[PDB]
């Protein structure tokens, strides 16, 4: 997936959802918070 | 249902009428069922009073 | 090729999906240089 910035608040340690996939992670190194988001993705429709 | 259920292959295709539309077909249903009466439901249209 | 034919009528089909392919990896783990080797590669051990 793709990470970016999120701004919230996170005390409680590491990682989320409804079917929970994880949306933030704690950096091993340099702790500070990040968000995931799945790539872009979609459906092709062939008009003719 | 906001992103999660987008983001896990579920997609919601958009309706093929607006809004807009929709009101524009009422507003013409109005118009006829005013200021013609059932004729034009039945090819072209009368004009009489209410 | 999904409708298995040779002459497509008209109209809208939906062949298939399209995603971003990854570009490169992240790995990032703490940085520990610890080493546990306590398998006796003496004690006999116990009961
Ligand atoms: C591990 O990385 C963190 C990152 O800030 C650093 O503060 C710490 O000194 C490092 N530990 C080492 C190099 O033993």
């Amino acid at each position: 997936g793709v990470l970016t910035e999120s701004n919230k608040k996170f005390l409680p340690f590491q990682q989320r959802d409804i079917a929970d996939t994880t949306d933030a992670v704690r950096d091993p190194q340099t702790l500070e918070i990040l968000d995931i988001t799945p790539c872009s993705f979609g459906g092709v429709s062939v008009i003719t | 249902l906001i992103c999660a259920q987008k983001f896990n292959g579920l997609t919601v295709l958009p309706p093929l009428l607006t809004d807009e539309m929709i009101a524009q077909y009422t507003s013409a249903l109005l118009a006829g069922t005013i200021t013609s009466g059932w004729t034009f439901g039945a090819g072209p249209a009368l004009q009489i009073p209410f | 090729c999904t409708l298995k034919s040779f002459t497509v009528e008209k109209g809208i089909y939906q062949t298939s999906n399209f995603r971003v392919q990854p570009t490169e990896s992240i790995v990032r783990f703490p940085n520990i240089t610890n080493l546990c080797p306590f398998g006796e590669v003496a004690t006999r051990f116990a009961s």
